[PDB]
């Protein structure tokens, strides 16, 4: 039927976000201890790295989202929910997937933070070419501009402070990461349980044959089509797995902020759960990709 | 090429709204135009899902329901009041936009129209 619970509730809906920031802060700060700045400028100065990946999600992924719209003949609400997901920048949770993939972790940031600063300038003007007949009003104001900067900077701080630890005393990296492995696993329990308390109950309605089909094949095409254009275009073979996991993976916590404001919530219904469900299959597709390229070593 | 209604006779009557063309609408609602008055909101239903939002007076009385198989939309009425005599105008919403449910600006397609009368 409906989505009974109301969102933005202090008891549980805030615990999904006020704890996720704590979850992301330490994780990426811990992730920040595997990058050397002295070769970061090498990635930036010669743009052969990000160019294939940045184009792979600002000139290719919107096509994948838009093609699935017209081909599947989805209504102009879900045909726009998956298009907004397509234009979304490189996911802050994608940088995790480069670590397990043995990819070039230094090039992950150069296409995560640099491809999010383009979301400010592309997406507002990337919708006029893709919402010409899917939405009547303008999307200029609906985009959460102040919700990206407070998201990029919250990501940028562990990006730099994560390596700065190697400047004063890295002896205290032992004193930090030895507990980070111990401690951050407690947060994931709080993150996963509370989600099943508030939004997980009404998930059963959200599934739809023409909605799971897009949410299942779109993270997959983003993965594969991001890789072939990466490795085959003369880029390093071992570095290609960094681009592949960045093209397919992209944030969807930014799409939900648009649907809340773009148009009324009774039209949405439990379509609020698509970005939550999209990441589940986005995560699920990768966790099948992790093993396969961990098989090639063995 | 507009939507097609049935029913609406002198008086519990249920009236259908079938789309006259194969079109994909994310939400369909019913509106009512009182004699010599502005059209007022009556009922709403989501299309993919079952979200519904009836108007103030009609909160308990009427009931709007779709069918999975066909594309018709129904509005079952019960306990009709003699102030409900008006001309009901089925409405459909094709393209998404920011507009109030109660407001008529959200709906891109309208209906042929049918008149309901009671005593």
């Amino acid at each position: 039927f409906t989505l009974p619970p109301n969102f933005g509730k202090r008891p549980t809906d805030l615990a999904l976000s006020v704890i996720l920031v704590v979850m992301l802060f330490i994780i990426m700060l811990s992730l920040g201890c595997t990058m050397e700045f002295s070769k970061i400028k090498a990635h930036l100065w010669k743009p052969k790295g990000l160019a294939i990946a940045l184009v792979a999600q600002y000139g290719i992924m919107p096509l994948t989202a838009f093609v699935l719209g017209k081909v599947f003949r989805l209504n102009n609400i879900e045909a726009l929910a998956i298009l907004i997901c397509g234009c979304s920048p490189g996911g802050n949770l994608s940088n995790i997937f480069s670590l397990a993939m043995k990819g070039d972790m230094n090039l992950s940031i150069v296409m995560t933070t640099c491809s999010t600063f383009l979301a400010l300038g592309m997406m507002p003007l990337l919708l006029y070419i893709y919402s010409r007949g899917i939405y009547d009003g303008d999307l200029k104001d609906k985009v959460p501009y102040k919700g990206i900067v407070i998201s990029l900077v919250l990501v940028l701080i562990p990006c730099t402070i994560g390596i700065v630890l190697k400047s004063k005393r890295p002896q205290y990296m032992r004193y930090v990461i030895k507990g980070g492995m111990i401690i951050i696993l407690l947060c994931s329990v709080a993150v996963t349980v509370l989600s099943a308390i508030n939004v997980g109950k009404s998930i059963m309605f959200a599934m739809t044959p023409h909605l799971i089909a897009t949410s299942s094949l779109m993270p997959f095409i983003g993965f594969l089509l991001g890789y072939v254009l990466s490795a085959l275009f003369c880029l390093n073979g071992r570095c290609r797995r960094t681009v592949s996991m960045e093209t397919g993976c992209q944030n969807v916590q930014l799409c939900s902020t648009i649907l809340n404001v773009a148009f009324p919530p009774e039209v949405i219904g439990p379509l609020f759960f698509f970005p939550l469900l999209y990441m589940i299959f986005q995560l699920g597709e990768g966790l099948l990709l992790i093993a396969i390229f961990w098989c090639y070593e063995k | 090429v507009q939507l097609v209604e049935s029913g609406g006779g002198l008086v519990s009557l249920r009236l259908s709204c079938a789309a006259s063309t194969n079109l994909r609408s994310y939400a369909m609602a019913w509106f009512r135009q009182a004699p010599g008055k502005e059209r007022e909101f009556v009922s709403f239903i989501n299309w993919n899902y079952g979200n519904t939002r009836y108007a103030d007076s009609v909160k308990g009385r009427f009931t709007i329901s779709r069918d999975n198989a066909k594309i018709t939309v129904y509005l079952q009425m019960n306990s009709l009041k003699p102030e409900d005599t008006a001309v009901y105008y089925c409405a459909a919403a094709t393209i998404g936009r920011l507009a109030g449910i109660d407001s008529t600006t959200l709906y891109d397609y309208w209906g042929q129209g049918t008149q309901v009368t009671v005593s």
